[PDB]
């Protein structure tokens, strides 16, 4: 495993985040009790009545750890420009993420230990089909943040026109457009426009 | 490619500036890019294009000849005219076309030890300009003597950082553009290059037309100079660019020095009228400047002159 | 003084070698000597040691002419030939009869931004060579920065420690030995200690001498390009070792340009002949190398040369 498959993983725990804020905010069975009567019961009996609550919370704080480290991606050297030739917005990806694997884990019932344990199992083949798929870009952690996703051709005034790659930018990109690119692996990077 | 040409071809590079990218030179033959700072990156261009301002936008005096022609001038960019590359030239080359989604990225834990140059890619108005530089011993340098964990200390013993850190400063031994190479620094090119056994089979290639050209008595004094570089750049230009050897009969030559003022009280014609007698080192060097048509007279002041940086005019 | 003199002196200094201390400059123009380490300081002592016999001891082109004739060679020492002498040369000159016994001790808590120069005292056959080196504006060094407090990173940007570098490598700027000055880098002597003042003032000079002269109908554009340094060293050059200015009348040089047979094209003569008629800055450039006598031819070739460092024969 490692590199590549790091970043993968990295990314799919990135693109989960919405996820384990949605089982957050739907099962938490926090007492939020507004009367005198309903003190404290304990942290030993909350954090067991609260299991996939403190796993869904730990699993966001390793989603925010690894936004962090693409985060470092453009910290680095990416003082350099291209010229892009195509750029066929893609951009239904993170929408259709979310419409597709998410929302059934909202129209899914969390009771029992052995269907959450189901569940982490689905999570678990889920990414690891979407580890090597091409189709890993989708982000919809990132869509929230200002992202929007390209598809596009950028071209090298000294190397050559590489084809097919991933653009990550924080704004609006067109054709005959200078972007800054900063590569997280071979297929995505992350764009900045020149002005 | 005149001089102005080139000025004009560095300034449309330099307004339209595109960006930069430094990759590696490894001692094992391959290229690594590396990790730089965004602010460092910024500075680090700011600097190099200060220094390509003034060195050829801002500059006036400036010459670029070949450097089968090399004299000893200054503020000037040797054009690479040789049919053979050295393999630094051809990784530049290289160098210049990596592609940007590349991944052969510079491990920093090797300590720097493995980097024999830097190369800079200064790149803009779809052109590359490749600038070149040699990693010296670390560019000797201080610290400040933290007094146990805590950095100020009055009585700070001035100490020197490891192996660790690697030299950048806003300087460029050579550069290329297009497909033409020039040469700024003449050192790093014949030590680091190979390039030193080129010289000294030109040399070798000298010698044999001096000794083909029946003039010299001693030709083991030549030989016997002939180890040295700095001599061995004065062969190289006699073999490629050398107008009295092998142009003019000898008798003229032999004339010449029987009729100045300062040649035919140092080098001495020899019994028969025919050699040259040439021994000592300073015989040598002036035998070298006088076949390398270094001694020029005015038409207007009648004065003798020594030229150590000579250009043909009608070039 | 003569280069071998030169040399003799310097391996006199070189083989009996005895000690070396290191002494800054400030900006408040006081000594505050340094607490450089035993093993760096040895190690800096080697490698100028090193440094001063590749450019110096060894070298068989070196020259040394005066400052007034400057030219753009390479690998030459120019001997001080003014005597006005600014701030940093009486401050070396202090700083070659600084006792050891003196307190007067560097404040390493000054964020190293006091220090304006760097002194090399090569002491040695009880004589002192002092070589200063300008500060070089804190030329970039590049760490392995490091994530948390773990040393090595696999993955890290190499960034820049902000001012503690210091570098001061193994080059130099200019060095004094006796009570003569010698200058390698020009540009620092320049643009440093207040120089340029006295090079416009030589320009000037040699501008109220050229308009005495009746040449140009067009001083204008001479006094409207004068202020570069790079045309005010030529007019210095000009004024004080030229010999055109004052030696030889006006018909003599225009009967010189008119039967050249490149002058008369390039730079254009008056329609009235008695003047000069020079506007452009290629015109300029050509009339200030013809002033100069950079034209010259041999008797072997004949062909016209242009010298760009040319040196005197008979003297």
């Amino acid at each position: 495993m490692q590199r590549n498959t790091y970043n993968k993983v990295g990314l799919y725990i990135l693109s989960l985040a919405m996820l384990f804020v949605f089982i957050i905010i739907l099962t938490a069975k926090i007492p939020f009790c507004f009367t005198s009567d309903c003190s404290f019961i304990g942290l030993k009996k909350l954090v067991l009545t609260n299991i996939v609550p403190i796993v869904c919370f730990v699993f966001f704080l390793f989603s925010i750890y690894f936004y962090n480290r693409l985060k470092n991606i453009t910290k680095y050297n990416g003082q350099d420009s291209v010229k892009i030739t195509s750029c066929q917005s893609e951009s239904y990806e993170s929408l259709t993420f979310l419409a597709t694997y998410i929302v059934p884990f909202m129209g899914f019932s969390f009771e029992d230990m052995q269907k959450n344990i189901a569940y982490l199992l689905l999570v678990v083949v889920i990414g690891i089909i979407f580890i090597k798929t091409d189709k890993y870009y989708a982000n919809p952690t990132l869509a929230l943040f200002g992202f929007k996703l390209y598809r596009v051709n950028i071209l090298h005034p000294g190397s050559g026109e590489t084809k097919n790659l991933i653009a990550i930018s924080n704004d609006v990109l067109k054709v005959d457009d200078n972007v800054y690119y900063s590569f997280f692996d071979e297929f995505v990077f992350i764009a900045r426009k020149k002005i | 490619m005149t001089t102005q040409q080139l000025k004009e071809k560095i300034s449309k590079i330099i307004d339209n500036f595109s960006g930069i990218r430094v990759v590696f030179t490894t001692t094992a033959n391959e290229l690594k890019l590396s990790r730089i700072e965004g602010s460092a990156l910024n500075s680090i261009a700011e600097g190099f294009i200060d220094k390509i301002k003034e060195d050829i936008i801002n500059n006036e005096d400036l010459t670029s000849p070949l450097l089968s022609n090399f004299d000893d001038r200054k503020n000037a960019l040797f054009k690479f005219d040789y049919e053979q590359y050295p393999e630094e030239f051809n990784k530049i080359t290289q160098a210049i076309a990596i592609p940007p989604n590349s991944q052969d990225y510079y491990n920093p834990l090797n300590k720097f030890t493995d980097v024999k140059g830097i190369i800079i890619l200064i790149s803009g108005d779809n052109k590359c300009l490749a600038l070149y530089k040699n990693k010296t011993n670390l560019a000797v340098l201080r610290n400040s003597r933290k007094m146990f964990n805590l950095v100020p200390d009055p009585d700070g013993y001035l100490k020197q950082l490891p192996n660790e850190i690697l030299r950048l400063d806003f300087n460029y031994d050579l550069f290329s553009i297009g497909e033409d190479f020039y040469i700024k620094n003449h050192k790093t090119l014949e030590t680091q290059m190979k390039f030193h056994q080129v010289i000294e089979a030109q040399a070798v290639i000298a010698l044999n037309s001096l000794r083909d050209s029946l003039l010299i008595e001693d030709i083991s004094g030549l030989e016997k100079s002939s180890r040295e570089i700095s001599f061995a750049r004065k062969l190289a230009k006699i073999s490629k660019h050398s107008p009295v050897l092998g142009k003019i009969d000898t008798k003229t030559i032999i004339d010449y020095v029987s009729q100045h003022k300062y040649l035919s009280a140092i080098l001495q014609i020899n019994e028969a009228g025919d050699k040259l007698l040439i021994k000592t080192k300073t015989s040598q060097k002036h035998f070298i400047k006088l076949m390398s048509d270094d001694y020029l007279q005015s038409d207007l002041t009648k004065i003798i002159y020594m030229s150590i940086a000579k250009d043909r005019l009608d070039e």
